[PDB]
């Protein structure tokens, strides 16, 4: 009976995934005066399968790996991980109830470097390399902020309990104490995801660019999970919503809107920004968003104190 | 004593011995040294949850903190060598003897 | 290097090595080495160079091994004692462990391999770091364990770093390594009376200390790294000739000076104890570290080297190096032994 | 067999050593040492060590092991029997130990050490409304003023130190 | 060394609460108010005998 | 050298970390409080030499508490006797021990 | 126009409401109706293994009331 | 709002804390109970088993002292099924 | 328990996919292709600049680690000690970026 | 002090919010009159049992029952 929970949380997300490529086409089009598609299915309902059957019957690519074990790993870590983010998030009720969910999620996301960085050393191209190592150092620059301002929010939650952050939520949404710490957020898990204006693999090589059709349609796919994901638990961090405990669905309808303006979000800031220059980001991150962070985690800190709203643990 | 603890030494001693005999690399050298420090914290975590003692939870986090501090600065050192040779191959490192 | 930056970095240094003096847990004996380690690898890449990042990396391979063993050594004490005081050992295999450790902190031999290339690829200064301050918190820490080290273990670490610094010592001109070699050596003398009077082991660690810092302040007053440079020192500063002369004979351990004072002493404790072979034994090759210093002296005092033409011009300019502590560090490594009694100070 | 899980893992950790230790390339070495992270991880999440296993992925694996690899493929230009008798001699040694301890259930290399499994060893009792090992960490801040002091001044040296020895003036 | 000191089987048996921890959790507060004094004495003699079988009356 | 700075100035910079005894946040007890308890107020003050073979009797009860070694060696003596009945089939376990009893509370 | 994005819109918000409904349905269905126990704390694992023994079906879901004493 | 809300949390956390307190000396009661009876069934047959050893005495404490020890998980669940020592020893962890 | 059936579950799945989009496509018989990069030969030239944001990010995650237990040890009693060594960390981590700044070393990766 | 804060303002604001909130995280508890609630909230949470006191005979201040009058109350949580 476990066993179709994790079914029923795995494969709509995989279907989610799916659509979302469509989602992206269509609302990228409307925001370019010009339509998504709306020939292959009706309203373009097909794309996305048809598409899939494309990228599953494509020629593979065939390269020279420096390293065929890595080049295995890598497509297999970036979906393993971008499935397993999923299973503490409380919409009302988690997959896997863990008291340390927070920290869960932070940790498999530090890990999904490895994908890009055994990626771009398994690639014969030097280029490609240096495109890795500088994916690398922009996701795990902006992991610094996702942790500081991560605890700067749970020191308003009590515990590392992502359902309590629920209950954190009834009376307000923690966007009103916390809205500083929701936008720097925001673009973090933006350039976590290495989402527009922080696509520097599509900037003028990507990490992957040696893989075949069906294994970069993965590295794509566990990309789009982890964009639906952390809209997800920026919705549960910042949007918390109603929950009736006899009727979880309310919740469910609730949160899966706010997640779902919040995907269409970065789907409209890739149709409004130009890119930053490599540097732009990192003076981003290292003299912008991580000095408001540690004053604001500062104020976090000493503000339960002077305002005795120190949450509970339990 | 316990049979997990047998494991975690002969971890400890292996990572040891692959310390003490050099390849060819600094950088496996570091990667033997740090799981040297792994298996310590490994160790060190099994003890403090087992006897419940309480104050020396802490205790494994700052012999990661440091330890991987002392990587850092391994990390930098193999990287000045590196700018020297252009590998870190430790038989470039032999200037010392004359 | 910024010269606030040096401050704060010596400053750390020398709070890692106060760390490992006052703290009763083990932990933050182990959190001392490591900042001492952290903050002292600046202090040897001060001019960088190959040498220098060669140094630095033979160094840290060499304590990050030892610290490695000593938090081995602190989690089996963990094991079989279940706390954390800074006292003896309560296993073995432990007190093994951490012996071990603090042979290879010291470079006591066989882990003397690091100590005469770290002291050649580094400046003078961090050369005197590395073999005067850098003894102390491993001393310390070999102080207060002495109720659980083996016997067998550090008579051997002690006879084996006397021997091995005696005879590593002949074949060198090189200055530095020369200062090395009599590390080892003075070492296995202080950690062969450990067991027997650890207030004999202060005593040669403090004669010791003022003697290789007199010699290592002659030496940068002097710019001499190698022998054949020290030789001529007679054509530049003939005072510095009689300040090596008096201090190498005292490092020998000649009577009347000051450095005959710990070896004797240590003598008078190792024959309470009902051991006569090993002190002889000592005795008898510590007369190698006074033959390599004989040479020295012969290179430097008591003969007259040729030198060069270009030596005129270093006549009309006077030392400008601040030579701190010289005199008096000259005149405690020398004239001291009259003092001897003074040594229950230590107790 | 559930019951010697713990152990099973740590035999696995032992494995990830022998990768790594051998030393075959210092990139395969680093996949190794991550196995060998999260393995180690697994073992310390079984006693209830849940915030020093994610300290474990967090710090040591999404945090340490990143730059290992990050400085890795900075260097050894991308594209032996010592590394394999080196592997096959450490799991055969491995695997006797493993033979050893199961037919005899105890056995001593330099301890005396038993064959049941590690289970046997805990408490019989409960912690109430809180992690023993979640509020000794939390009594770093309350009880680990000296502590916190001189690791916070030893990573702010470490930071100095970092730049000073990588100018190379 | 010495042999331990059980209770029988019979010194154990004993009429169970046999109710569920929601029933226990929603009477707790009149449970405290109500039972204070035998309780309280078992919880001193617990923390004082340091020992459960000298606490079983 | 041990200079004692903690006890000259007062100060508490490292001895609450230093036995599982000591003041533990929220009064957690260690698994071994008591036989540590008793093991340090035995050998307080008297000094070591006197305290390894004054002491013997409460430091080997707080090393069988810290390893459970003499209890895991009774634990496999026991199993493995039992296991060499089961084999020559002369014992059988009881309901409790199969697991058909309905447990106590 | 603009509403021809929001059959995509609508399948993708399908596919993300599937999840929590399949969870708190499943949830409701393997104890009796009700939420799961949530057990972060040994207190609480030691209530819920204490209603797994009072009762008397191996499962800590069916709770026995007042009509469970005499 | 987040003022108002944790002084709420933490009164209704003294709440639990305080269901807590009183229902903790039943269930030490149970819990004593509940170890005698299993260390009295591992006597019991420790004492059918451990016959034929010569030089066995049944019950004998490993520890020198004659005070109570708390009972160890292989003490307590060595002689059951491996279901029960696992629901036992890793049930806690590895709930969900 | 459940979790590592979670995990099992979601590398099989991951792996299973990798599996499909690596030898669905190679059951075809499309063409053998002989194929006889913005650097041709050269080696990759090691940039300090690379490796020192990643020494930067190593060392702020150990302070960010240090900082992982507050939101438990703001329950404690001790608290204006607490808030004292959580400011001072916060401050130290501060330190460590200024002196980060004012060396240079956030430069052409600002 | 003014114009270089206009200055400074002008060309640095993300500084300027910085160590603006950095200032009152530092100085703002010390002038608070909650932060004794605080302390007092953490005291008052029941995380252990009240182990009872042996009644000697002459404690006028411990009770003998959790609704007797003497006793540290918590009004002050309820009312604040
Ligand atoms: C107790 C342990 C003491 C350990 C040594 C402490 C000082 C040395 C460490 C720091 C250092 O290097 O300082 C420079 C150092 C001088 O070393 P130098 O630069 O190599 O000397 C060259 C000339 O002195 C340079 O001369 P100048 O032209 O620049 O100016 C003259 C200068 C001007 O002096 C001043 O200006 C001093 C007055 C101001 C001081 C600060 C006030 C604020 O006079 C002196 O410094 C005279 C030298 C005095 C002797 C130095 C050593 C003191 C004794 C150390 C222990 C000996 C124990 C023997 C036991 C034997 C038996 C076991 O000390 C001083 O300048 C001040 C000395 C004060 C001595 C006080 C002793 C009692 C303390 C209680
Ligand atoms: C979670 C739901 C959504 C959350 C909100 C987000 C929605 C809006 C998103 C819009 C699209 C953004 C696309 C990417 C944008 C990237 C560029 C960018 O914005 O860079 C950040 C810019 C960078 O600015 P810059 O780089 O242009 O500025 C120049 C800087 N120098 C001089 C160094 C070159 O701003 C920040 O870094 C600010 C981050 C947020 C700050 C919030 C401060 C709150 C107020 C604090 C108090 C102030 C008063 C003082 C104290 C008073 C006390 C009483
Ligand atoms: C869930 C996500 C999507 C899943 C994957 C997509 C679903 C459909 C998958 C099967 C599609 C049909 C087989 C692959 C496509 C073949 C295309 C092709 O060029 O075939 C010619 C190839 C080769 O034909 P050929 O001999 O003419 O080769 C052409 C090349 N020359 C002449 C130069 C040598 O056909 C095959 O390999 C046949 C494969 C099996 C046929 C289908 C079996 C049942 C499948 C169910
Ligand atoms: C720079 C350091 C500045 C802050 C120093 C500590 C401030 C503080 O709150 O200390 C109280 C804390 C704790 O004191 P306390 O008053 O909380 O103690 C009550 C007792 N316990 C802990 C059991 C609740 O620390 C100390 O008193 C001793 C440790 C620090 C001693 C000074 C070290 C200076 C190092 C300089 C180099
Ligand atoms: C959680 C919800 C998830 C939902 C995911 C799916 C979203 C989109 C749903 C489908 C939208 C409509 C699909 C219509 C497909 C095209 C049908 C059609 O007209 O096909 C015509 C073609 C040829 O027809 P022919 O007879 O030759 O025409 C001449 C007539 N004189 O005939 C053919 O091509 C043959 C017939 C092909 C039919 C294909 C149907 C679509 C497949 C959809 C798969 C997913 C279905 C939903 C799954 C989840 C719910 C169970
Ligand atoms: C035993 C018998 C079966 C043998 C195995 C076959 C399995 C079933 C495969 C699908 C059905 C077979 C027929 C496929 C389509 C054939 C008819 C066709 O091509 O019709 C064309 C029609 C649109 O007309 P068009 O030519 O595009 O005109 C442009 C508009 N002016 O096209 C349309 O109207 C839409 C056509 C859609 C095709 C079907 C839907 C996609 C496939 C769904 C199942 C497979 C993928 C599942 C999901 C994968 C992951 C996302
Ligand atoms: C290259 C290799 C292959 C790469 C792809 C696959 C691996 C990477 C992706 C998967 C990562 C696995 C992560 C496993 C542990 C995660 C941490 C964890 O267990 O946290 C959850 C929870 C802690 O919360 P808490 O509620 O306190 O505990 C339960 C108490 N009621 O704790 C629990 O719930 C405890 C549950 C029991 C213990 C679980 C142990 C898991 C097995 C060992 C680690 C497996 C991964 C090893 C490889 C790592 C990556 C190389
Ligand atoms: C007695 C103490 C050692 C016991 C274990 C011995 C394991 C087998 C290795 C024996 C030596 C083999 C050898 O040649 O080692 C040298 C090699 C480094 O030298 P390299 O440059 O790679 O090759 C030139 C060949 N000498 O060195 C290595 O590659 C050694 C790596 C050792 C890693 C330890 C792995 C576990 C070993 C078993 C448990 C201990
Ligand atoms: C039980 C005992 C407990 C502990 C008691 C105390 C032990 C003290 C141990 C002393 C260790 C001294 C270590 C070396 C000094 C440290 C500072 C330093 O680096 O000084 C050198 C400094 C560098 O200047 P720089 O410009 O780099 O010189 C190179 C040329 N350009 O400047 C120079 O180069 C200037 C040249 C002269 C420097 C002389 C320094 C002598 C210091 C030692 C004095 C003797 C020991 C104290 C008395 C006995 C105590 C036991
Ligand atoms: C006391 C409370 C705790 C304080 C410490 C904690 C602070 C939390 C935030 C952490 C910040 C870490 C990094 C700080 C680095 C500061 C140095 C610096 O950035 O100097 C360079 C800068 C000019 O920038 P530039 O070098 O040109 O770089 C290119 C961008 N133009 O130069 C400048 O921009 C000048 C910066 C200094 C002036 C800022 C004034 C703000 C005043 C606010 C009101 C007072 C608040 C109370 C605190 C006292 C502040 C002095
Ligand atoms: C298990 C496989 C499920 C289906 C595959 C993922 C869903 C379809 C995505 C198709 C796709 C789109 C639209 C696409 O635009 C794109 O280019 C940026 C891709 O990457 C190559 C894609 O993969």
């Amino acid at each position: 009976m476990f066993m179709i929970n994790v079914l029923t949380l795995i494969i709509p997300i995989l279907l989610a995934v799916a659509f979302l490529t469509l989602v992206e086409r269509k609302v990228l089009g409307y925001m370019q005066f010009r339509k998504g598609p709306n020939v292959v299915g009706p309203y373009g309902l097909l794309q996305p399968i048809a598409d899939a059957i494309k990228l599953f019957i494509k020629e593979p690519l065939r390269p020279a790996t420096s390293s065929i074990s890595m080049f295995i790993l890598a497509p297999i870590l970036a979906l393993t991980l971008a499935l397993t983010m999923w299973i503490p998030l409380p919409m009302p009720y988690p997959l896997i109830n863990m008291n340390l969910g927070v920290l869960f999620m932070l940790a498999m996301s530090s890990l999904a470097v490895y994908s890009i960085l055994w990626s771009g050393w398994a690639s014969n191209s030097k280029y490609a390399l240096i495109g890795a190592l500088r994916a690398v150092a922009q996701t795990i620059s902006y992991e610094v902020t996702l942790a500081i301002i991560l605890l700067s929010v749970l020191l308003m939650n009590g515990s590392f309990t992502l359902s309590t952050l629920i209950i954190t939520q009834e009376q307000v949404w923690l966007i009103f104490p916390a809205w500083p710490l929701a936008m720097m957020w925001f673009i973090s898990t933006l350039a976590e995801t290495n989402r527009a204006p922080f696509d520097l693999t599509e900037g003028e090589s990507g990490f992957n660019v040696e893989y075949a059709a069906g294994p970069f349609a993965l590295f794509f796919m566990a990309e789009y999970a982890n964009i639906i994901m952390m809209n997800i638990f920026t919705t549960t961090l910042f949007l918390g919503a109603f929950h009736n405990p006899y009727m979880p669905e309310l919740y469910t309808i609730n949160f899966t809107i706010k997640s779902l303006l919040l995907s269409i979000t970065f789907l409209w800031i890739r149709a409004s920004y130009p890119r930053f220059r490599y540097d732009q980001l990192m003076h981003l991150l290292w003299k912008n968003f991580l000095p408001l962070t540690l004053a604001l985690c500062m104020w976090h800190v000493s503000l339960p104190i002077l305002l005795s709203s120190i949450p509970p643990q339990t | 004593m316990s049979l997990v603890y047998m494991n975690i030494m002969m971890a400890f001693t292996v990572s040891l011995t692959g310390l003490l005999m050099y390849r060819s690399h600094l950088m496996s050298s570091l990667l033997c040294l740090e799981g040297m420090m792994l298996s310590l914290f490994i160790l060190a975590t099994l003890m403090i949850l087992n006897s419940h003692f309480t104050l020396a939870s802490m205790m494994p986090i700052i012999l990661l903190v440091f330890a991987a501090c002392e990587a850092a600065l391994g990390l930098s050192l193999l990287v000045m060598v590196s700018n020297t040779y252009g590998t870190d191959y430790v038989q470039n490192l032999n200037l010392l003897q004359c | 290097m910024n010269p606030i930056i040096l401050i704060i970095i010596l400053m750390t240094v020398m709070l890692g090595t106060i760390i490992v003096m006052i703290s009763t847990h083990w932990l933050l004996i182990w959190i001392g080495f490591e900042m001492n380690m952290l903050a002292i690898i600046p202090i040897m890449m001060k001019k960088h160079n190959p040498r220098a990042t060669e140094a630095s990396t033979k160094y840290f391979l060499t304590q990050s091994t030892a610290s490695m063993l000593l938090m081995m050594a602190i989690i089996i004490n963990l094991m079989f004692s279940g706390q954390w005081t800074v006292m003896k050992l309560f296993n073995p295999m432990a007190s093994m462990l951490m012996t071990m450790a603090l042979a290879m902190k010291l470079g006591m031999a066989p882990f003397h391999f690091w100590v005469p290339e770290v002291t050649q690829g580094i400046p003078l200064s961090s050369g005197l770091i590395l073999l005067t301050w850098q003894k102390l918190a491993p001393m310390s820490v070999l102080y207060q364990i002495l109720p659980s080290i083996n016997l067998d273990l550090i008579l051997t670490l002690s006879i084996l770093s006397i021997t091995i610094g005696g005879w590593g010592g002949l074949n060198q001109t090189q200055l530095r390594k020369i200062m090395a070699y009599s590390s080892i050596a003075h070492m296995g003398w202080m950690t062969a009376v450990l067991l027997y009077n650890p207030t004999m082991t202060l005593l040669n660690l403090i004669i010791y200390i003022i003697m290789t810092s007199t010699m290592f302040t002659l030496f940068m007053a002097n710019s001499t790294t190698t022998t054949l440079s020290l030789s001529h020192t007679w054509n530049k500063a003939p005072i510095m000739t009689i300040l090596v002369l008096i201090t190498l004979l005292s490092m020998g351990g000649l009577p009347p000076l000051s450095g005959f004072m710990p070896k004797w002493m240590i003598i008078q404790e190792m024959t309470k104890n009902d051991s006569i072979i090993l002190p002889t034994l000592m005795a008898i090759t510590a007369l190698l570290n006074l033959y390599f210093y004989m040479r020295l002296t012969y290179s430097t005092a008591l003969t007259m080297f040729p030198s060069t033409n270009n030596m005129k011009m270093k006549w009309q300019f006077p030392t400008t190096k601040r030579m701190t502590l010289l005199p008096t560090m000259t005149v405690l490594s020398t004239m001291l032994l009259p003092l001897t009694p003074i040594l229950s100070i230590l107790e | 067999m559930m019951t010697y899980i713990v152990f099973i893992l740590s035999i696995i950790f032992v494995m990830g050593f022998v990768g790594f230790s051998s030393k075959p390339s210092p990139i395969y070495g680093g996949l190794g040492l991550i196995v060998s992270g999260g393995v180690g991880c697994g073992i310390v999440l079984n006693f209830g060590g849940s915030f020093l296993g994610l300290m474990v992925f967090l710090i040591y694996l999404g945090g340490m092991m990143v730059v290992f690899g990050y400085t890795t493929a900075m260097a050894t230009e991308q594209y032996n029997k010592v590394v394999l008798g080196t592997f096959i001699t450490g799991l055969l040694m491995e695997f006797l130990m493993v033979y050893y301890v199961l037919k005899d259930k105890e056995v001593e290399i330099v301890f005396k050490f038993n064959g049941m499994g590690d289970w046997v060893i805990y408490d019989t009792g409960d912690s109430g409304f809180f992690s023993e090992e979640a509020m000794g960490i939390a009594a770093l801040y309350s009880y680990g003023t000296w502590l916190v002091i001189v690791t916070g001044w030893s990573l702010l040296i470490g930071v100095v130190v970092i730049m000073e020895i990588t100018r190379g003036n | 060394p010495g042999i331990v000191e059980l209770p029988s089987l019979e010194d154990l048996k004993v009429q169970e609460v046999k109710v569920s921890s929601s029933v226990l959790k929603a009477a707790a507060h009149h449970y405290g108010a109500q039972c204070d004094k035998p309780n309280k004495e078992f919880m001193l003699c617990r923390w004082e005998e340091k020992d459960p079988r000298r606490c079983l009356e | 050298p041990f200079f004692d700075v903690q006890k000259k100035l007062g100060v508490d910079l490292d001895h609450w970390m230093t036995i599982q005894s000591a003041e533990q946040p929220h009064r957690i007890p260690a698994r071994c409080h008591a036989f540590e308890k008793e093991w340090i107020e035995c050998a307080h003050g008297i000094g070591s030499i006197r305290a390894e073979k004054e002491c013997k009797i409460e430091f080997e009860d707080f090393r069988e508490c810290l390893l459970r070694q003499k209890t895991m060696k009774r634990l496999n003596a026991i199993k493995r006797q039992r296991d060499k009945l089961i084999k020559e089939g002369k014992y059988t376990p009881p309901p409790h021990h199969s697991g058909q009893e309905d447990l106590r509370p | 126009m603009w509403f021809e994005v929001l059959p995509g819109i609508a399948v993708m918000g399908v596919c993300l409401f599937i999840p929590g409904m399949a969870t708190a349905r499943i949830h409701r269905f393997s104890n009796g109706g009700r939420e799961k126990r949530v057990a972060h704390y040994s207190y609480q694992w030691y209530l819920m293994e204490r209603d797994r023994r009072v009762s008397g079906v191996n499962r800590y879901y069916v709770s026995k009331g007042l009509e469970n004493i005499d | 709002s987040m003022m108002r809300w944790n002084r709420e949390r933490r009164r209704l956390q003294i709440e639990d804390f305080e269901a807590r307190i009183a229902l903790m000396p039943l269930l030490q009661a149970e819990k004593d109970r509940r170890v005698l009876q299993m260390l009295r069934e591992n006597l019991e047959e420790e004492a059918t088993i451990m016959k034929d050893v010569p030089g066995w005495k049944v019950g004998e404490s490993v520890f020198h002292t004659t005070r109570w020890v708390t009972p160890m998980m292989g003490e307590l669940y060595g002689l059951r099924t491996g279901e029960e020592i696992l629901s036992s020893t890793y049930g806690f962890i590895w709930y969900t | 328990m459940n979790l590592m059936i979670t995990l099992l579950t979601n590398f099989t799945l991951a792996t299973l996919l990798v599996t499909i989009a690596f030898w669905l496509p190679q059951l075809n018989v499309y063409s053998e292709k002989t194929s006889p990069d913005p650097m041709g030969s050269a080696r990759l030239p090691f940039s300090m600049k690379f490796f020192l944001v990643a020494i930067t990010f190593l060392l702020f995650d150990l302070e960010i680690a240090l900082l992982l237990p507050l939101p438990w040890a703001s329950q404690t009693t001790n608290l204006n000690t607490m808030l004292t060594m959580a400011l001072l960390l916060i401050f130290l981590l501060a330190v460590s970026l200024a002196y980060e700044w004012t060396q240079k070393g956030l430069e052409w990766t600002e | 002090v003014a114009a270089f804060l206009k200055n400074v303002w002008a060309k640095e604001p993300v500084l300027v919010a910085s160590f603006a909130i950095a200032g009152l995280a530092v100085i703002l508890p010390t002038l608070s009159p909650y932060t004794k609630y605080s302390l007092m909230i953490n005291r008052a949470t029941p995380y252990n049992y009240p182990v009872p006191l042996r009644d000697d005979g002459n404690m006028p201040d411990v009770p003998s029952h959790p609704q007797d009058p003497q006793g540290p109350s918590l009004e002050w949580l309820k009312r604040l």
